[PDB]
């Protein structure tokens, strides 16, 4: 009883909301039709953390769509499992979204942020406890960066004690999909840095990345992309769910990965992701999903550890195995590498077992960690943003708005002193 | 005895600091070598430099100059990138090898003495074994000698 | 009276340099003699 | 549990190594696709030396191929054995190899450079133990000698104890199959000197005059020359792989034939050799192989021994045999020709015995010897790289690339020191 609310924004957020439901629902066992048809008891222990139930057997999920045109929404219940979900969890506008973050959180967010929040309400009031809210959203956009950022800001007034985790993509150094994004990343970080407790960032070209490198998919499409993503937020909450020997739900994550309270964005990556060929040459052993985990390839952000160092890591392992084996792998991978690993902070690694695996693999892994190699990241937006703002770039759209001059400077300068931040924490 | 602990400090403080002289000497030598240059080896250029400056050949020798001068900028410019890099692995690896050099020394070092400790210890050994014996006959005779005096006083 | 152990001693970056890149092969002629 | 991780560099050494791990795959009784369908339990005792386990009974060789040119590789992938090696273990470059050791060696060997030593990392930490790496290239050539001791120099630099054993072929002095040779084998043998432990010449004039004297065969393709050479291959490490009466592995004939860090060119002989047709009519002893293996005839470089002295000498004795016959033999063959050993040295030959045989073979012996004989070796391609070197212009291929003339001069000068520090210890 450790009930979680879940909040889609956007283009992103509902295609990779509408993913993950499909892998919760084949976990528990749920028919899309929305009622029970599982093989073990163990799946009704601890549905209530993600479900209600409706008098008849059938079960809804806790989740709110959140878009400014419903375009999107309507391509989701077309879907399989679109039936799912209540239909008035389904908020939209009826306005263009306009790729536009102060069009967003100004004109268009504040009609429906009266509406939203109330729909939070009867989700957030109907559970016998709460733990926190569960974000997806895209930081490039306008919709997920603007209208997304807006709702945290409410959440966090209202709910100060809960954990507001956030699951972001961060806009690509190579080819990107939008080019007011310098001015929309830079804004929507004054936002996340100061409301929410722990912020994901993933990266849409190392998913390009992976899916050829390691799982060989001559044309991978965004299913297979938010594919790996899905199991990342079914990792991380399995602890909530089922039984382990070792548990380690949201807040014990926060309390030791973050030393400091601005020091919270994170990377992560999955294994065992398994070539199509290459099985019949790998035999599953527990070192065999570590040498996975913190190799630098598997990583789904494209920042690379080994130009920071680490401050903290963690490491979750799912199915029945040795608690020796596991406890031993993080003093092997820990001694090896001293070189990234800070010093004024010994045992860096946090472990965690988890006793139920994904379905057809009999153990899988799930990794978290914090670096200096943000400091990466932020410098390319910064670098960015400054060349469109030295002359007046696209500024004159977001004006009109309303949004002062002010807010960029304010943006930047905070922006800017995370990554001073970064910089001394290394020595 | 007590002069063979002589000959033991003479033989000691000799080799000890004869060593230690020594140890000196090799990193007297290798830690103030010239520093300040990049040798041959670490000289050569990235093959996307090659074609640049093939590529500006080919425009000087056409009689293509407008276009030759922007490669040019260009070509410097990717040098001064490169240049800086191959200074700090330079750096990197002489920073390292000293200090990877000086620690064989220390270790040696603390070798050293364990070949001194315990050849004292057999030393001591001996030392303590003679001294005993004697002090153990010469007072039971004295024991002895008061025995025979107790018959009378 | 007793053998003595003697403590030995123990013997325990600047971008500034000189090189530069090699010698190019170059286009111009050298011949001032048949040319000027 | 002496692993040993084998690496093959460029159009000889995948040749040499094809028909090599036809030759240990067969001594072991493994399938080309990689499943034991032996004879004996004793070929499973050790197998971990040179193989891994895939889980399904498959056994994947610890190799890995470099090249830069895709021609070479694909023969091997087209051929018999193009299932057993691991794909991931196939790194090749898209540029022609060039012919050229400076290109190799600093324009396209930084690029694979790193690509390659990853691959090594997952090979080399994932055994229990390592005792050394084997690496097979020629010194005439562009890619086995110009990235060949590239890697060389990184293996060194990373894994310092570990036996750097190498099988290296030197240009043949009357007709060749390179003009530019000479430069290549000189600035090869100036990073051979100070990075690998042990090194093996061999040269391709003795393999001919070998199989047309010996084997009497009228027409010996590579298939047949390639199989001399991965006799010694084998023969090297049977100590390793299979029990016996005297054992002595690599850092065993390290320690004992070399005397200076610096004199460790090897000279390779294998007995018996006997005609296809002859073979019947031998008796074939222990006082046989050793009239084979010291006759000058049998020696894999073309260096006379007769015109230097020997050094240091070694004997491997392979299959059931009396140890008082082995030992006589080293006695004799001292005592009966003391005008070809250096007298401060009592001694010379060492000695050693392996239980079981190649297939085919009741008995068989191998020869490893180091002696001032290889002058010979080197005094005519230092002499030819002067004739040529006198005509800078074959440099400006050279130069073009990067490499000085300066590294020329370095390069000649080490080597005539290694040749004029042979000729004292001569007296
Ligand atoms: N992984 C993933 N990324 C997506 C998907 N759809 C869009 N994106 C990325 O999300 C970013 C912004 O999307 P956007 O259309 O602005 O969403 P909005 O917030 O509703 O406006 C773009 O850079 C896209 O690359 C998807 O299905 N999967
Ligand atoms: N003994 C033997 N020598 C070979 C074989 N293949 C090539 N060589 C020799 O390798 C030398 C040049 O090899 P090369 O094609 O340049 O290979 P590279 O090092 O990758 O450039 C020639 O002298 C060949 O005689 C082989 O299968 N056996």
């Amino acid at each position: 009883v450790r009930e979680i609310v879940h909040i889609q924004a956007g283009q992103c957020g509902n295609q990779i909301g509408a993913k993950f439901w499909e892998v919760i629902s084949d976990e528990h066992g749920i028919d899309p039709t929305g009622s029970y048809h599982g093989d073990s008891d163990l799946q009704l222990e601890r549905i209530n953390v993600y479900y209600n139930e409706a008098t008849g057997g059938k079960y809804v999920p806790r989740a709110i769509l959140v878009d400014l045109e419903p375009g999107t929404m309507d391509s989701v219940r077309a879907g399989q499992f679109g039936q799912l979900f209540r239909p008035d969890n389904f908020v939209f506008g009826q306005s263009g979204a306009g790729n536009n973050w102060a069009k967003g959180y100004y004109t268009e967010g504040q009609e429906l942020c009266e509406s939203i929040l109330d729909v939070i309400r009867k989700e957030a009031e109907s559970c016998d406890c709460l733990q926190g809210f569960q974000l997806v959203h895209s930081l490039g956009g306008g919709t997920g960066a603007g209208l997304g950022t807006l709702l945290l800001n409410k959440l966090r007034e209202e709910y100060p004690d809960r954990i507001l985790s956030t699951y972001s993509i961060v806009p690509s150094p190579k080819v990107s999909d939008t080019v007011v994004e310098p001015y929309n990343c830079t804004l929507s970080v004054h936002q996340l840095v100061e409301s929410a407790d722990e912020v994901f960032c993933i990266d849409n070209e190392a998913l390009y990345d992976i899916c050829f490198r390691t799982l060989k998919l001559t044309t991978p499409t965004y299913g297979d992309l938010n594919h790996l993503v899905s199991m990342v937020m079914s990792g991380t909450t399995c602890a909530l769910r089922f039984p382990g020997q070792l548990n380690s739900d949201l807040r014990k994550l926060a309390v030791n990965l973050v030393p400091f309270p601005r020091l919270h964005f994170f990377i992560v990556g999955f294994a065992p992701l398994t070539s199509r060929g290459s099985q019949q040459y790998r035999a599953l052993t527990v070192p065999e999903l570590t040498s996975q985990l913190f190799d630098n390839k598997n990583m789904m952000a494209a920042c690379d550890p080994r130009r920071g160092v680490y401050l903290t890591a963690s490491a979750h392992f799912r199915g029945r195995m040795s608690s020796k084996e596991v406890d031993e792998q993080m003093l092997n991978i820990q001694a090896r590498n001293t070189s990234y690993f800070v010093e004024w902070i010994p045992s860096n690694v946090k472990s965690a077992i988890c006793d139920i695996p994904p379905r057809g693999l009999k153990m899988a892994a799930t990794f978290i960690g914090n670096t200096t190699a943000f400091r990466e990241l932020f410098t390319r937006v910064d670098s960015q943003f400054q060349k469109m703002y030295a002359r007046r770039a696209f500024i004159h759209w977001y004006v009109n708005e309303g949004l002062e001059t002010v807010e960029f400077d304010e943006a930047r300068s905070n922006m800017t002193d995370l990554i001073q931040e970064y910089e001394m924490y290394e020595t | 005895w007590n002069q063979k602990v002589t000959d033991f400090n003479r033989t000691q403080s000799s080799s000890a600091r004869r060593l230690e002289r020594t140890q000196l000497t090799r990193l007297q030598d290798n830690d103030s070598r010239p520093i300040d240059e990049l040798p041959s080896s670490y000289l050569k250029p990235s093959p996307a430099l090659l074609d640049l400056r093939e590529r500006e050949r080919h425009l000087v020798l056409t009689k293509r100059y407008d276009e030759a001068t922007a490669l040019h900028k260009e070509g410097n410019k990717m040098e001064k990138i490169e240049e800086l890099e191959k200074k700090r692995i330079f750096l990197q690896t002489q920073k390292r090898q000293r200090q990877q050099l000086l620690a064989a020394q220390d270790r040696d070092v603390a070798g050293f003495k364990e070949r001194w400790m315990r050849s004292a210890d057999k030393l001591n050994q001996t030392m303590d074994a003679e001294v005993a014996q004697q002090q153990k006959i010469v007072d039971n005779i004295r024991k002895k000698l008061e025995d025979a005096k107790k018959e009378a006083l | 009276l007793r053998p003595r152990v003697e403590v030995p001693m123990s013997t325990s970056n600047p971008n500034t340099v000189r090189g530069t890149f090699p010698k190019p092969n170059r286009p111009a002629a050298q011949n001032p003699t048949a040319e000027y």
